[PDB]
């Protein structure tokens, strides 16, 4: 025979866990599709000498594009 | 020795409530009703 099994309520933390993976997911797939799209196709800065007269600006002494912008 | 009345007659009727609570606790043959 099958018998009843009495357990407290699973609903609400499930119900919770699934609006925090929601939620967590929404902003976090779009960062991770542009942090490889940017890897992929603007790669990091290669460094290079300071060509006479030159005076660089702030943001061009760091490499990584992200850090750049 | 042994139990008195009292207690052997409040003995039967537990066993019968406790009997057909048990019974209660069977799942007829639909019971988890699966939403789709
Ligand atoms: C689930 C939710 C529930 C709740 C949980 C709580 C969640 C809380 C979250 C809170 C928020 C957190 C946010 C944090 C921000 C941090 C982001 C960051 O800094 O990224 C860092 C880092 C990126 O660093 P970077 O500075 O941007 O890269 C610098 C370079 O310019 C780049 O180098 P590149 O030029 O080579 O380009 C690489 C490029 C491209 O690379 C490749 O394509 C090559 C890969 C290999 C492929 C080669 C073969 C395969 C193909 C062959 C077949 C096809 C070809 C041939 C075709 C025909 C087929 C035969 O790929 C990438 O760009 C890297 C991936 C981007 C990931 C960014 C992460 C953002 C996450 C933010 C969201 C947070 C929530 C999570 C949701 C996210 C979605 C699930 O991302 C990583 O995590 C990399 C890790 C992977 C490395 C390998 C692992 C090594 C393991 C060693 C340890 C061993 C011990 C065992 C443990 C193992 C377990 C892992």
């Amino acid at each position: 025979k099958r018998l009843f099994i009495i357990k407290p309520s699973g609903f609400y933390d499930r119900r919770f866990l699934k609006l925090m993976r929601f939620y967590i997911l929404l902003t976090g797939i779009p960062v991770a599709i542009g942090i490889t799209l940017v890897n992929v196709f603007i790669g990091e800065a290669e460094l290079a000498d300071i060509p006479e007269g030159y005076v660089p600006e702030h943001w061009e002494y760091f490499k990584h594009p992200i850090s750049r912008w | 020795s042994g139990y008195t009345p009292d207690e052997k007659l409040r003995l039967q009727q537990l066993r019968e409530l406790r009997r057909r609570w048990l019974k209660d606790q069977e799942l007829s043959p639909r019971e988890p009703v699966l939403p789709p």
